């Protein structure tokens, strides 16, 4: 329960942001933000914290926090580019100091890197390199503020493991209408069938995270939409 | 000089820091010593609450609204927090990529 | 206590950003042998912002002195010039001393 | 029964049926598709991989390690006991309607001549090389829901949980032995609604100017142009309504420019 | 538990660059910019986050030390799973897919598969990317070129036989012929290439299926080199690094940590302090970096970050400060409980 007022977050990407399917909505960058906060893993904690700094639509199910839009400047537009992951077997790991081969005539077993279990993983995702990453969201600037300056969260796949979607130069600024769930009919996030906004069709959790609850029918709007960032500075 | 100066301090202190991260180091230091003054300046308008101001930047570094990318990124902070919604809607003398793309 | 009332009381308007920096001053100034460094932009009033502050701290302890330095010339003045009957009320208020020192 | 790789098995890989042998009761799920043996009817085929691990594959996860010479051919004249498995093939791949339960084959001419006569009774197979499995998408009538193989590749378990019915021609999805993770099915989804109006538009320009709006949405998905020079190269070539038919996404757009280029 | 934040400055003490499939190109190498040549490049965090790895695996090498055969008790499943987090033998906790709090026992009783993830174990380090802090803190370094021994030092011929003599200057032909000839061969491709920018469907189709021939000659032309496949006297392509000295903003945490794994992982930075490398080009003493990481964490409750200490790794040491670090570092050092063998 404190005073929500609408604000836009735009921040400028440093890495490429990799899109699961469904865009990233801000409601998840601030759940893993208090989860790393409050250390608990709990969701329902961790959600009870979350709508106190993000305003929770009961009516609707969703957290007023806008899927993620890539601002793109007209120096630097929406790029493709593979977010790209490899086991590095260096000889260090592959050496007996780190561990003991099974042995034949006297010789260590070589580790099969070209393929099987024991492979060189060639991770490649796709990601998206626009030059900022803009969410809108009826909550607490202050709280939304700290947390994505501090709180170790980024916008795409995994942040935490990839390191994918790093953003700095968080910068918060109002709005004159609430354009978090709605935009002209348009869900600007993931909402339930039911609610009447048209979109693109999806199965996904309304709350976050994502990854666990039941997934229900949705509409969510195109995973990867970017707009000028002069208009979307302009309130 | 004062690079150079704060190098040899570095040196003799044991730090290994090449030339040029002293002039940067420098270089942040200068502009957030110029940050801090052309707030001075900024706030010798103001002096009333009733006091109504046009501040005209006539400087081509100033970073524009729309550019959050350019290097004098922080001498947005030389607007006061409450005016920053004046910062972004504000009269351009000149431009830069003024027009309306269409991959928007 | 005699804070919220003394303030709206006086006479004086104070707003919300002076209460906020009244107190930071107030708890800063309680710590002992420590530093405080808050910003505050023109139109919060440092006038008396600090020195409601340090009359509220006089109160208890009243065997201590608080030295306002202040660079510029005219604002010596600025400290004395419209605002000594407004703290001169306000410790009437309040109720012990301003007992100030024109320093130069 | 109502998994992806049912369906495909029941059109396509069917045709290895006497190839097999009996099943063998299980009690673990099937480590290559992955589904529960609760829809089995508690029946698989054990096997051992090259690597040496013991892995529980169901019906019609097992055709894809299956060895059919007198059927599919030899693989690798070094080894002329082993012929080609659904599993093995790389370059190659197919288009199966469920709903028929038919299937087609989009091999390279390569695969073709390694096939035997035998094969083409039971699978109608098309000379098709990689890079003209669009084409052939584009240019026939699919019928819908279908399941589109565009690599089966060597990762057979990756595949396999990799299928995905296509349900109408907004969005095919490709299943190209890359595991097809909700991070990468946008690298895998064609929509072939989208590039065929672009196509029937496309007609509109000329080829110069066809060239020209390839290359700059190429470039500027690849960030290798400012927006705001595209945006000048499409206004000065009058390529307005193509870039209003593109999608936003810029993997996508390359996914749809290099099926133009293809048609 | 507790989340620790490690925000800090990595500055260089020698080029840092890496090598990765899509920033690298035919242009040449160039660090993954997340845009256009025109913008920042940033170094990965997932080869911050395998180095740190690589670290911490060593450190729980070291502490559980040896067999009495002298040979490290794990085996290839372990070594692979507190490495890479691969299950090669297929013999893993399958934790529940919607239970977030799984492993709680694993996680107490491996805190390097912990703190980074396995396969189906959510890691709980984040390694963030090296982002720096400049315009213009990256340049084209390395480069150079290989030259020819014995055409740079005439001394060196002093020390080879008159055949071996003979076999330096067939090499020397053979090398020159061949470039005479790749270069042709080249040009031949590149006046392809040219003519593949005004080309249809058709005439696309024909001179592509040559461009591939041509490097076929090339190759073949090149296996034709009785005495050496490459040519020596060869110019070595630049690669992108971060200049020396490059102040880089990194961001690293621990989420919900006990106090031992976060120890755990001061270890491993610690010992990563004994060859502080990141990233490859090895050869030129690339990677080397001195880092200052103020540790915080987040109040009980309130949204503030407190410090709790700092991590500052130069050549001259390793600086811990902050008793809490100590507290961790002991923590860990204690509970020799831990099982990385299961
Ligand atoms: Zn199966």
């Amino acid at each position: 329960m404190l005073n929500f007022k609408p604000y836009r977050v735009i921040m400028s990407s440093l890495t490429p942001v990799v899109i699961s399917g469904i865009a990233p909505s801000l409601d998840g960058i601030l759940y893993e933000a208090l989860s790393q906060a409050i250390p608990s893993n709990e969701p329902g904690v961790v959600l009870a914290r979350l709508k106190e700094i993000l305003l929770f639509n009961d009516e609707l199910g969703v957290f007023h926090a806008s899927s993620l839009r890539f601002g793109i400047t007209p120096e630097q537009g929406i790029g493709a580019t593979t977010s790209m992951r490899c086991d590095y077997l260096s000889p260090e790991k592959l050496s007996t100091a780190m561990f003991s081969p099974r042995t034949r005539r006297g010789l260590f077993t070589r580790v099969l890197l070209t393929g099987g279990p024991t492979k060189r993983r060639m991770t490649t995702r796709p990601a998206y390199s626009a030059p900022y990453l803009t969410f809108d969201f009826v909550g607490s600037s202050e709280a939304v503020e700290i947390l994505l300056n501090h709180a170790h969260v980024g916008v795409g796949y995994d942040y935490f493991s990839a390191a994918n979607g790093e953003f700095n130069n968080v910068t918060i600024l109002p709005l004159d209408i609430d354009t978090s769930i709605s935009n002209e009919g348009m869900a600007l996030r993931p909402v339930p069938v039911n609610s009447g906004l048209n979109g693109i069709k999806g199965v996904s959790p309304l709350i976050p995270p994502y990854f666990v609850g039941e997934k229900l029918n949705i509409v969510h709007p195109a995973p990867v939409r970017t707009q000028l960032i002069s208009s979307l500075l302009r309130g | 000089m004062k690079a150079e100066s704060l190098y040899g301090y570095l040196k003799e202190r044991g730090y290994s820091r090449t030339f040029e991260a002293v002039n940067r180091n420098i270089y942040l230091e200068n502009l957030r010593k110029v940050i801090r003054k052309a707030k001075q300046s900024v706030g010798r308008g103001i002096r009333s609450e009733n006091d109504t101001v046009r501040i005209i930047i006539l400087d081509p570094r100033f970073p524009e609204p729309t550019d959050l990318s350019s290097k004098h990124r922080s001498l947005e902070h030389i607007i006061p927090v409450r005016f920053r919604r004046e910062y972004r809607s504000c009269e351009i003398l000149s431009p830069a990529y003024f027009e309306e793309d269409i991959q928007c | 206590m005699n804070t919220s009332a003394v303030f709206e009381s006086a006479g004086l308007s104070l707003r919300k950003v002076q209460q906020d920096y009244i107190e930071a001053a107030a708890g800063a100034l309680t710590q002992d042998h420590k530093v405080a460094l808050i910003s505050a932009e023109t139109g919060v009033g440092k006038t008396l912002g600090y020195l409601v502050p340090a009359l509220l701290i006089l109160l208890k302890n009243p065997e201590a002195k608080f030295v306002i330095a202040t660079n510029s010339h005219a604002l010596m003045h600025q400290i004395f010039r419209s605002d000594r009957p407004l703290l001169e009320q306000i410790a009437e208020q309040c109720g012990i001393k301003v007992t100030f020192s024109r320093l130069m | 029964m109502n998994h992806p790789v049912e369906s495909v098995y029941s059109a396509l890989t069917s045709i290895l049926l006497p190839y097999m042998g009996e099943p063998v009761p299980v009690q673990r799920n099937c480590s290559c598709c992955g589904r529960a043996p609760s829809e089995f009817d508690g029946v698989g085929f054990e096997l051992v991989n090259a690597y040496r691990e013991r892995v529980v594959h169901c019906r019609p996860c097992q055709t894809f390690f299956v060895s059919a010479p007198e059927l599919m051919g030899v693989e690798n004249p070094k080894k002329p006991t082993t012929g080609q498995k659904f599993g093995m093939w790389s370059g190659v791949g197919a288009v199966i309607n469920v709903e028929d339960n038919s299937s087609v084959l989009l091999a390279p001419q390569g695969v073709v001549n390694k096939l035997p006569e035998h094969f083409f009774d039971h699978v109608e197979v098309i000379t098709a090389t990689s890079g003209q499995h669009l084409e052939y998408l584009f240019n026939t009538e699919l019928k819908f829901p279908l399941i589109y193989i565009q690599n089966f590749g060597v990762k057979t378990y990756e595949l396999v949980r990799s299928l995905r019915v296509s349900l109408s021609a907004d969005a095919i999805y490709t299943c190209a032995d890359q595991l097809l993770t909700r991070q990468n099915e946008v690298l895998y989804m064609l929509d072939l609604k989208k590039a065929k109006e672009l196509h029937q538009e496309i007609k509109n320009y000329s080829k110069k100017e066809m060239d020209i709006f390839i290359r700059t949405v190429t470039l500027l998905a690849y960030s290798r142009i400012t927006p705001e020079a595209a945006s000048n190269e499409f206004k000065k070539n009058n390529l307005i309504p193509l870039l209003l038919l593109l999608p936003t996404d810029p993997h996508q757009r390359l996914s749809i420019l290099h099926l133009l280029k293809k048609v | 538990m507790r989340t620790l934040n490690f925000n800090g400055k990595i500055s260089t003490l020698e080029p840092l660059t890496v090598t990765v499939k899509n920033a690298v190109s035919t242009s040449g190498h160039r660090l993954p910019r997340n845009g256009g040549f025109n913008a920042a490049p940033y170094f990965p965090g997932t080869s911050i986050r395998g180095t740190l790895r690589h670290a911490a695996h060593k450190v729980i090498v070291d502490r559980v030390g040896l067999n009495a055969d002298g040979k490290s008790p794990f085996d290839l499943a372990e070594h692979f799973m507190l490495a890479q987090g691969v299950d090669i033998n297929g013999e893993a906790e399958t934790f529940a897919p919607g239970e977030i709090n799984a492993g709680a026992e694993l996680r107490s009783k491996n805190p390097l598969i912990s703190l980074f993830g396995r396969w189906g174990l959510s890691g709980k380090v984040g390694i963030g990317n090296a982002i720096p802090d400049g315009d213009n803190q990256w340049g084209m370094f390395g480069g150079g070129a290989r030259s020819i021994m014995f055409q740079r030092d005439e001394s060196l011929m002093e020390f080879l036989e008159t055949d071996q003599v003979d076999r330096l200057e067939r090499l020397l032909e053979e090398q020159a012929e061949a470039s005479v000839d790749i270069s042709q061969i080249k040009t031949e491709q590149d006046a392809l290439k040219k003519a593949m920018k005004s080309a249809d469907k058709d005439t696309k189709a024909e001179l592509q299926i040559k461009v591939r021939e041509l490097d076929e000659k090339i190759q073949a032309r090149k296996d034709q080199k009785q005495e050496s496949r490459e040519s020596i006297r060869r110019p070595i392509d630049p690669y992108e690094a971060f200049i020396t000295g490059a102040e880089l903003s990194h961001r690293m945490s621990i989420k919900n940590a006990t106090d031992e794994e976060a120890g755990l992982f001061i270890s491993a930075l610690i010992r990563f302090a004994a060859e502080p490398r990141f990233g490859g080009h090895a050869n030129h003493n690339c990677g080397l970096v001195e880092a200052h990481w103020t540790v915080t964490t987040w109040k009980p409750g309130e949204l503030v970050p407190v410090t709790l200490g700092e991590i500052v790794i130069t050549p001259n040491g390793v600086e811990i400060t902050g008793d809490e670090l100590f507290a961790m570092v002991k923590a860990f050092n204690e509970n020799q409980s831990f099982d990385f063998t299961a």
